[PDB]
DNA sequence: GTACTGTCCTCTGG
DNA sequence: AGGACAGCGTGTCAGCAATA
RNA sequence: UGCUGA
């Protein structure tokens, strides 16, 4: 009974990791106990999410557990057909030994049409955005990062890079080209926030 | 390969860089004019649609990628290989000490 | 207009050490100097009485510039 | 001095 | 693709003799 | 290259 102990872990991680993206959770879920969760509920395809989006209601997303260890191009397709059918257009694939080379390609491949994204289940024991040194990150809206260059009369480039598999950067699911606001809590300045372009 | 490094370097040589991962991935989302044209469309817009950036493209992180590029090219692809149009045109050149370069039969 | 308002010491330092480069090469001095040999000292007798003809044009990082008056600029 | 880059070097994958 | 490896690197500060 | 000074 400690797949269950990790299963709950693992899910109230995803939680957290949909309301920090903005998709509706509600609290209970948020602040679900271990003896609560057993009770809710034992399977790997009954732990499924589907979460909506604040705005946008069509736009949702979709979080898997396959059951194989090792998951492979066919057990993508096969819920990228669920994908399809249900009309979501965004997944989220936990995956727990990880997952064949060959498959990384093949979520990239899949173009805007069905974006899908990995994450290892030893990646999400923990929230990672809970340690004491990792800042809050903030992704600016496509109004904001022209009024920051236009203040500081910058380009796009010339601004400090985070890289596109950075460990925050890959939970707040960050597409390229964003820029995301940083608030460093500083012990000289208290709250100094910085910039950096995701690339 | 070729197209690709060529289409990534028409684009830096203007400061655009985001063109580069984007058209890696039009590449692999996608014969020779077949890859010529798919390329050439998007980075002929860019080339355009960003130009006057010339002058902006003497900065650290445009530098860098081009560097890179053109690194992991004379690294990974100038390997003796099998010819394709030909399977037999690897007539080995293959160096001794500087002042000596060897073609084989 | 929107860089500080002050002068800054670098400034300062170059704007006396052109205005001391000018006045050595026999500029006129606006100052009403009183026996002092240093066109340095007359400089900064210039500065302090505010009456430098010169303009500090800052440039920002990428090529914009703002041109101050050396009149209206705080000097500290 | 040690540790880095580099340099292939060619061994199991379509 | 697991390596084996050959390959570049720097190194505070001024004088004198003397000699290539 | 052998010396020497901080």
């Amino acid at each position: 009974e400690e797949e269950t102990y990790r299963l709950w872990k693992i899910r109230k991680t995803i939680m957290q990791l949909c309301h920090d993206r903005g998709y509706l959770v509600t609290q209970d879920e948020l602040d679900q106990t271990l003896e609560e969760f057993k009770a809710q509920s034992p399977r790997r395809t009954d732990l499924t999410v589907l979460v909506a989006h604040n705005d946008d209601p069509t736009d949702q997303m979709f979080v898997f557990f396959p059951e194989e260890p090792k998951v492979g191009i066919k057990t993508i397709k096969v819920y990228c057909q669920r994908m399809q059918e249900e009309n979501i257009t965004r997944a989220l694939i936990v995956v727990q030994q990880g997952m064949t080379p060959s498959a990384k390609q093949s979520l990239v491949d899949m173009a805007p049409k069905y974006i899908l994204e990995q994450f290892l289940q030893q990646e999400l024991l923990i929230n990672i955005t809970e340690h004491e040194l990792v800042p809050e990150h903030v992704v600016m809206t496509k109004e904001e990062v022209t009024e920051l260059l236009a203040r500081y009369k910058l380009r796009e480039n010339q601004l400090p890079r985070i890289q596109a598999g950075d460990p925050v950067a890959r939970y707040f699911g960050i597409k390229r080209g964003q820029v995301v606001k940083i608030i460093r809590p500083s012990e000289t300045a208290g709250r100094y926030i910085t910039y950096r372009l995701v690339q | 390969v070729i197209h690709l490094l060529l289409c990534q370097l028409r684009v830096l040589e203007v400061g655009a860089l985001q063109a580069v991962y984007e058209l890696e991935r039009i590449l692999n989302r996608f014969s020779a004019s077949e890859i010529r044209e798919e390329l050439e469309q998007y980075t002929t817009e860019i080339v355009q649609n960003n130009l006057l950036g010339s002058q902006g493209a003497h900065v650290k992180n445009v530098c860098e990628s081009k560097s890179k590029l053109i690194a992991l090219f004379w690294k990974a692809h100038m390997n003796a290989k099998r010819c394709p149009h030909c399977k037999t045109g690897r007539s080995v050149v293959r160096k001794e000490h500087n002042s000596k370069l060897t073609i084989t039969f | 207009r929107i860089t500080t308002p002050y002068m800054t010491k670098y400034e300062r330092a170059r704007v006396l050490g052109t205005r001391a480069l000018q006045i050595a090469m026999c500029a006129p001095v606006m100052v009403e100097l009183e026996g002092e040999t240093d066109p340095l000292l007359i400089a900064m007798k210039e500065l302090k009485a505010r009456k430098i003809p010169i303009i500090i044009r800052r440039y920002l990082p990428d090529g914009s510039y703002e041109d101050w008056g050396v009149d209206e600029l705080i000097i500290t």
